[PDB]
C-alpha cells in the first residue's frame, strides 16, 4: 500500500526567484505607442536685466533646445512548448510562462537601462562618451576620477564618493540614487577607519541617499566605472508600450505551440548634468 | 511595407512621436525664498521697523 | 517661456538675496559692512574666524562651526539655518578625525539645523566669508 | 532576443524544472496520566 | 515548457 | 527652436496614377469553377 499515497504536489509552479531591481523603478517611464520618443530638453538658459531706471532694456538670451531621440526598439523571447504538455499538466502554462518571460523581461532591459550599448537595444548610461567632471560639455556626462588604479584613494579613502555627491548638482541631489552592482557595494561596506570599524551606517541608503543595486555595471576594476549617482527622475527616460502582446503559433513546430511574446521598449540619457560617474584610473 | 529601417522600404512612415511636455535641465531651486520673510507689497519699497535696544525693569 | 522666465528669476535673484549688492537689486547679507563677533555693533552683520587662512583650524578643527552656532543667540538658533554653496558643503563633510571617519553624521541638517544649499557663496578662500547660519525667519 | 528588424527570429531557452518532493513526517509524544489525578485536580489537564 | 518525454524539461 | 516645430505627415498616402482600361471590358469574361476551361471550336468548314 505505498501506492495509495499519490503525493500532492505544489499549488503554484514556483522558481528562482532572480533580481527585479531594474532602474525602471527609479527612472522617468514614458508611455509610447510610436515608433521612437523625443526628449526636448535645454542646455542654456536665459538672462536676467536688473533694469536701472532708465536704462532702455535690451534682448537677452534664449535657452537653445537640444533634441534626444529615443529608439524604442523591441525585444522578443520564443520558448518552444509541446502541445501534449499544455493539455494535462494542470498548472496553467501558458499564464506561467508570460508570467515568467515578463520576470525575464524586467531582467533583460536592466541590462539595456544601464549597460546596453547602441543597436537594437536601449544605451545605457554607462556607455555615453564620458568625460570627467569639471571639463562638463552637454553631450556627455560627466565623471570623478578616484586616484589609484584598482581601489579607491589610499591615503584618504571615502573621499571620491562625497564629492561625486557634491559634483551632481544642488537641484539634481534632491531625489538621486546610486547604482551599484551587488559585489561592488560589499566593497564598499568593507571601508573602515583606523580602528577597524567600518565606517558607512532593506533600502540600503547610502549616505542617506538611497542606492539601487543594479547587476550590470562593473566591479572595481583599471578603469571601471563602477558607482553612478544622480537624479535619474530626469537624467535617464524610458519609452515603452504598457502590454505584453503574446503570440502563440500552433502551426511552424507542428508538435509544439511556440510560444512568441514581445514588449518593445527604448530609452537612453535624458539629462547629462543628472548623473555623475566614478572613474578608478587617476 | 518592408522593414522600417530603411528610408526607402517604408521608413518614412513611422514619423518619430515626440515629448508630451518640453523639458529642461533642471538648476537650482534653492533660492532662500523659502527660509527668508517673503512680504507681499504693493509700493515703490518697504519700511521694516525694528528695535535696536530694549527697556529696563 | 512663462514658465521658464520664472525659474530663472528665482534663480536670479537668489544671488541677489545673498551675495547681491546694491546697485538696482537686492543687497544679499554678505555684502554688510561685516564685523568680527564680540564687538557686535547694530549696522552690521557678525561672524567669528577660523584661524588658519585658507581652511578651518589645524590643531582643534570643527570649532570654528560650533562656536558660530552659540554665538548666534539663544532665541534666534531656535529655527535657523546653514546658508553655503554646494562645492562647500563638500569640503565640510570630507572633514574627518583621526580614525579616518568622517564626523558629521534630504534636508541635509548639520548639527541638527537646517541647511540650505545656496549658490552664491565664495568656497574656502582667504578671506571669504563661505558659511553662513542664523534665523533668517526674522534676519 | 533584441532581434533586429530583419531577423527572422530564431528558438531560445526555457526553464528547465527541479521539483524537490517534502516527506511530510508525523510527530507524536505519548505522557502517560493516572486517572486520579484527572478526576480531582481542578486545573484543568487535558487542555493543559 | 519542452517536452513531455524527459521530467526536467 | 527648429526642434519645436514639426511638419504635418499628411492626410493619406498618395501614389502614382496607373492604367486602368486593361482588355478585361471588351474581352468575353467568363466564369469558370474547374481548374480549365474548355472551347470546342471547329477548324475547318463543312467542306459542302
Amino acid at each position: 500500500g505505498g501506492y495509495l499515497v499519490d503525493p500532492q504536489t505544489s499549488e503554484t509552479i514556483r522558481g528562482v526567484l532572480r533580481s527585479t531591481a531594474s532602474l525602471r523603478q527609479i527612472a522617468s517611464v514614458v508611455n509610447v505607442e510610436a515608433t521612437s520618443f523625443d526628449v526636448l530638453v535645454d542646455k542654456t538658459d536665459m538672462g536676467s536685466g536688473w533694469a536701472s531706471e532708465t536704462a532702455a532694456l535690451s534682448e537677452t538670451a534664449t535657452p537653445q533646445i537640444d533634441r534626444i531621440t529615443i529608439p524604442l526598439h523591441e525585444l522578443a523571447a520564443m520558448p518552444k512548448a509541446s502541445q501534449r504538455l499544455l493539455d494535462d499538466s494542470a498548472f496553467d502554462i501558458e499564464t506561467w510562462l508570460a508570467n515568467r518571460i515578463a520576470d525575464k523581461f524586467a531582467r533583460a532591459e536592466a541590462a539595456a537601462f544601464i549597460s546596453g550599448d547602441g543597436v537594437d537595444k536601449p544605451t545605457g548610461f554607462l556607455t555615453k562618451t564620458k568625460v570627467a567632471n569639471g571639463a562638463w560639455a552637454w553631450g556627455s556626462l560627466g565623471y570623478v576620477a578616484t586616484g589609484a588604479a584598482g581601489d579607491f584613494a589610499a591615503v584618504n579613502a571615502s573621499d571620491a564618493v562625497v564629492d561625486l555627491v557634491y559634483a551632481l548638482g544642488a537641484e539634481y541631489r534632491a531625489n538621486a540614487s546610486f547604482v551599484m552592482n551587488s559585489k561592488t557595494a560589499g566593497a564598499v561596506r568593507k571601508m573602515k577607519d583606523a580602528d577597524g570599524r567600518f565606517l558607512w551606517a532593506e533600502p540600503a541608503r547610502l549616505m542617506g541617499y538611497p542606492v539601487l543595486i543594479a547587476e550590470d555595471m562593473p566591479d572595481i576594476a583599471a578603469n571601471a566605472y563602477a558607482i553612478a549617482f544622480g537624479d535619474f527622475g530626469n537624467g535617464y527616460t524610458i519609452a515603452e508600450r504598457p502590454d505584453l502582446r503574446v503570440l502563440r503559433d500552433p502551426f511552424s513546430a507542428k508538435p509544439h505551440v511556440l510560444f512568441y511574446a514581445s514588449k518593445r521598449v527604448g530609452g537612453d540619457v535624458s539629462d547629462f548634468a543628472a548623473i555623475k560617474l566614478l572613474k578608478f584610473a587617476a | 511595407a518592408l522593414n522600417s529601417a530603411v528610408a526607402a522600404e517604408g521608413g518614412y512612415l513611422v514619423d518619430p512621436q515626440t515629448s508630451e511636455t518640453i523639458r529642461g535641465v533642471l538648476r537650482s531651486t534653492a533660492s532662500l525664498r523659502q527660509i527668508a520673510s517673503v512680504v507681499n507689497v504693493e509700493a515703490t519699497s518697504f519700511d521694516v521697523l525694528v528695535d535696536k535696544t530694549d527697556m529696563g525693569s
